[PDB]
């Protein structure tokens, strides 16, 4: 997650990429309270439980929009950058951070890397990149591949400068997707640890292992893959 | 010396469906899933350049990098590849021996994978192996002081395995023991209705 | 491998306009970037504009707005530049760069053209002249002298120059040109051979400036 | 407008060796910048974006570094081909700028110059104009002093120097010094001299000579 | 005390317009209860 949030260059809108991201351990506390992310909001899955529902396999998208713009990037709604870049499926079960952020993003006088479809004859389908830009064909003479009268071209540009105002300044959006499913999941939320007493009855839990009693040191010797012991009639009576 | 180099696994053994791949080169263990494009007779060379196993690597979902008997077991649960492995060390040079020796377990693999078929690596010349499959048995496996399997018994073998796993023993002493029921099969399913007359007009 | 190709030498006068253009050859145009910039020499580089091979678009300079303007030919995947009211000092070397290729844009230049060279005079086509450079025996230096063949007020810089043509390779020395008040360019070639061989040899400079034709010999009489 | 300024100017080096560049910024830049090589009469090549990342068909050896202002390259083992100079671009804004230059040479033990003088040639006395030469050879520091000296005076202004580039082969670097002059101060003078000042050489050396 | 992020006021509203659908209708509930004890059966209703 590190890197993606901090990554040095994002894509636009009509390129965002992903993140087949899986078979890791996720850790959502500094990432909820880095006490920097001007929009953190989600759907689906609560805001404070997400620290540790294991997930089937999680996908990361990313791209700038403008400011205004960033609550069209939601479930149900329309604007021109969620009508033809990015739309999320009703059935959403991610999350959606957006963070101010021009001091890295709009270079001075005005930055040009940044592009977003305006015209395309179809409403997105949710989920699909559409990279190769068409030239709008309206009513009579349409055009296609060549600029004229009737002919548009698709992507404009943003003109981020810093001189802009607050409404108009960059943002760098980054956006997740969660999902249950059959196969046993493969990122769970990390696992809270503590220190061992010995020789008192307690409540341990060792990975699962759960159980009360009290715990003392031993002479067996486990084989190097085995994880606990049981003896006759099949009760625990050792634990690694 | 190594002419079994890993072996490679899937349903199509191409593209347009995923598949797992594990080799090794004289380096170690190279784990993989991607969608390949497998030769439909692959392996590698041995200057000592190789490696006409596939021709394409895309959308790798999994990577990983790094005379003699060499036993494995390959089972695939719930979106697991588990693999259990033993190295024992033989006296003759090729044949199958005769034994007793329990596979302690290697890998897990959380993939999702489908499997159907599978095949083997060998290393060509420039300058013995065998395929048993695994059916729902119940076995009875007698364990060491250390923690250890040193013998074991198949229940569905003969009369005698079955009283041994009737009473959980090894030595059964003289007597007369009921081991289990016998009954038998009906064959078809002949089935008989009224005659299909006064038919509606 | 995507490469860049362009125009040839120029030579113009104060207040005329020049045009060099630079030809394209990428597996995709995505938005391609042709990108110029120009390089007085012994300099610091110096950035003309960005012209936008997708479209249309014309970001300019600020030292050069006004003046500069910049175009392209869709089919014939070539970029065009133009300046006007020259003067002496935008005498450089120009260049073409850009081509992104997997993102749209950027501003740094990864493929480059190998370079125009434009000259602002207000002199025309001239002939060489030429003298010699006799040593003397004071300075017989390990019994090794030198001696040169030098070219004084000429036009433009193609002053090629050997020694009894290619008969010699040894020690060889070719000074780079410099410009006078005169509005005219001077060459100084030089070598030093054994004096052993002085008076028993013969050196004669081999100098060939095409864009006058002239070809000229001159013995060197110690 | 954004200044760039690299602080390394020259630099020596020897094959094999490491070599370490400073770019500094007038203002504050987010790590954009970008590092070009440039061979003599060729085209520069690429070689850093992003101030860090490492642009591919290069060879290992370069490294970029840094962030804010102060920005570094860096390379190992110092090869061949990477005698020329070298380029910072910003661009963190607009126009955008470039360096000074920083040019990497071949260390060698330093190398005395050969001095010679050349009287103009009595057909260039036909002429109207007088040219002098004053040549310097095979000495291995490019940075030297040279000064005129006619009628026991200095002489200033009228004076050109152009210098060569270093040979791969030899190594070294060669100088001409030119006075040129109208005839009416040629036969006006009786003696020339000029004088070269020299890091190799022991003490300051004059050559001279007079008319015929 | 705060207005800010992680700082929210519990009591959201509803919004019931008359334009809303049948699912986002309001709705009066009243519910009952009763039980059993030793002695109180004040609480007999008809049945003469
Ligand atoms: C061994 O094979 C793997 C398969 O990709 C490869 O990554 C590795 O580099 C090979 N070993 C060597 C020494 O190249
Ligand atoms: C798998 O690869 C094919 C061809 O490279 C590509 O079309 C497809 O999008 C890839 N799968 C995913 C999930 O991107
Ligand atoms: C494996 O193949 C079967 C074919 O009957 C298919 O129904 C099943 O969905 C496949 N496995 C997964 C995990 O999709
Ligand atoms: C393992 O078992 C053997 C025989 O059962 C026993 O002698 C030994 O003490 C055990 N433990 C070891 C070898 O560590």
């Amino acid at each position: 997650f590190g890197e993606v949030f901090n990554a040095t260059r994002f894509a636009s809108v009509y390129a965002w990429n992903r993140k087949r991201i899986s078979n890791c351990v996720a850790d959502y506390s500094v990432l909820y309270n880095s006490a920097s992310f001007s929009t953190f909001k989600c759907y689906g899955v609560s805001p404070t439980k997400l620290n540790d529902l294991c997930f089937t396999n999680v996908y990361a998208d990313s791209f700038v929009i403008r400011g205004d713009e960033v609550r069209q990037i939601a479930p149900g709604q329309t604007g021109k950058i969620a009508d033809y870049n990015y739309k999320l499926p009703d059935d959403f079960t991610g999350c959606v951070i957006a963070w101010n952020s021009n001091n890295l993003d709009s270079k001075v006088g005005g930055n040009y890397n940044y592009l977003y479809r305006l015209f395309r004859k179809s409403n997105l389908k949710p989920f699909e990149r559409d990279i190769s830009t068409e030239i709008y064909q309206a009513g009579s003479t349409p055009c296609n591949g060549v600029e004229g009268f009737n002919c548009y071209f698709p992507l404009q540009s943003y003109g981020f400068q810093p001189t802009n105002g607050v409404g108009y300044q960059p943002y760098r959006v980054v956006v997740l997707s969660f999902e249950l499913l059959h196969a046993p999941a493969t990122v769970c939320g990390p696992k809270k640890s503590t220190n061992l007493v010995k020789n008192k009855c307690v409540n341990f839990n060792f990975n699962g292992l759960t159980g009360t009693g009290v715990l003392t040191e031993s002479n067996k010797k486990f084989l190097p893959f085995q994880q606990f012991g049981r003896d006759i009639a099949d009760t625990t009576d050792a634990v690694r | 010396s190594n002419i079994i180099r890993g072996w490679i696994f899937g349903t199509t053994l191409d593209s347009k469906t995923q598949s797992l791949l594990i080799v090794n080169n004289a380096t170690n263990v190279v784990i993989k899933v991607c969608e390949f494009q497998f030769c439909n007779d692959p392996f590698l060379g041995v200057m000592e350049s190789e490696f006409r196993v596939y021709s394409s690597a895309n959308n790798c979902t999994f990577e990983y990098v790094s005379k003699n008997l060499r036993e494995f077991v390959f089972k695939n649960i719930d979106g697991y590849f588990k693999i259990y492995s033993k190295h024992t060390p033989i006296n003759l040079v090729r044949d199958l021996p005769q034994g007793f020796s329990a596979l302690e377990p290697l890998v897990d693999l959380p993939i999702g994978i489908n499997i159907t078929r599978f095949q083997t690596l060998l290393a060509l010349h420039r300058s013995a192996y065998y395929v048993g499959y695994l059916q729902p048995r119940t076995f009875l496996l007698k364990y060491n002081e250390n923690g250890t399997i040193t013998d074991a018994v198949d229940c569905a073998l003969d009369p005698l395995s079955e009283t041994k796993c009737t009473l959980k023993s090894f030595t059964v002493e003289k007597g007369i023991y009921q081991t289990s029921n016998f009954r038998v099969q009906p064959t078809e399913s002949i089935v008989r209705f009224p005659n299909i007359t006064n038919l509606c007009p | 491998q995507v490469q860049l190709v362009q125009s040839g030498a120029e030579v113009k006068k104060p207040g005329a306009s020049v045009k060099v253009s630079c030809k394209a050859s990428g597996y995709t145009f995505t938005t391609y970037a042709m990108h110029w910039v120009r390089q007085a020499p012994g300099q610091r580089l110096e950035w003309m504009g960005w012209i936008n091979a997708g479209n249309g678009n014309t970001k300019y300079s600020q030292k050069f707005q006004g003046r500069v303007t910049i175009t392209r030919d869709t089919s014939a995947s070539t970029a065009y530049m133009e300046l006007s009211s020259l003067r002496s000092e935008d005498t450089a070397v120009y260049y073409c760069a850009g081509g992104g290729g997997r993102r749209l844009q950027f501003d740094y230049f990864d493929y480059w053209g190998q370079g125009t060279l434009v000259t602002v005079s207000s002199a025309s086509t001239k002939g060489p002249s030429v003298f010699p450079l006799a040593p003397s025996s004071k300075s017989t230096s390990g019994g090794t002298a030198a001696l040169g063949c030098l070219v004084k007020d000429y036009f433009p810089e193609p002053v090629t120059v050997s020694w009894n043509s290619g008969a010699l390779t040894s020690g060889v020395h070719t000074f780079p040109a410099v410009l006078q008040s005169s509005g005219l360019y001077s060459l100084s070639s030089v070598v030093t051979v054994p004096s052993s061989s002085l008076g028993t040899q013969t050196y004669i400079c081999n100098v060939n400036h095409k864009p006058s034709n002239t070809k000229v010999d001159k013995k060197v009489e110690p | 407008d954004i200044q760039m300024t690299q602080s390394p100017s020259t630099l020596s080096a020897s094959v094999g060796d490491r070599v370490t560049i400073t770019c500094r910024a007038s203002q504050s830049i987010s790590s954009w910048l970008a590092w070009y090589q440039q061979k003599p009469g060729k085209a520069p090549k690429l070689l850093i974006y992003d101030a860090s990342s490492l642009e591919s068909g290069v060879p290992s050896r370069f490294s970029g570094s840094g962030s804010g202002t102060e920005f570094t390259l860096t390379i190992s083992s110092l090869q061949p081909d990477d005698f020329a100079t070298y380029y910072c671009q910003q661009y963190n804004g607009y126009p955008w700028t470039f360096g000074q230059g920083t040019k990497v040479e071949i260390k060698r033990t330093v190398a005395a110059p050969s001095v010679f003088i050349f009287p103009p040639s009595d057909e260039q006395l036909k002429s109207g104009t007088a040219s002098v030469v004053c040549l310097l050879n095979n000495f291995y520091p490019r940075e030297a002093k040279v000064q005129w000296k006619v009628d026991n005076a200095l002489q200033s202004g009228n004076s050109q120097e152009s210098v060569t580039e270093q040979d791969s082969k030899d190594s070294t670097y060669s100088l001409s010094s030119t006075l040129t002059l109208s005839k009416a101060d040629y036969e006006k003078h009786k003696v020339y001299a000029c004088e070269v000042t020299h890091q190799g050489l022991s003490s300051p050396v004059t050559k001279s000579f007079n008319r015929g």
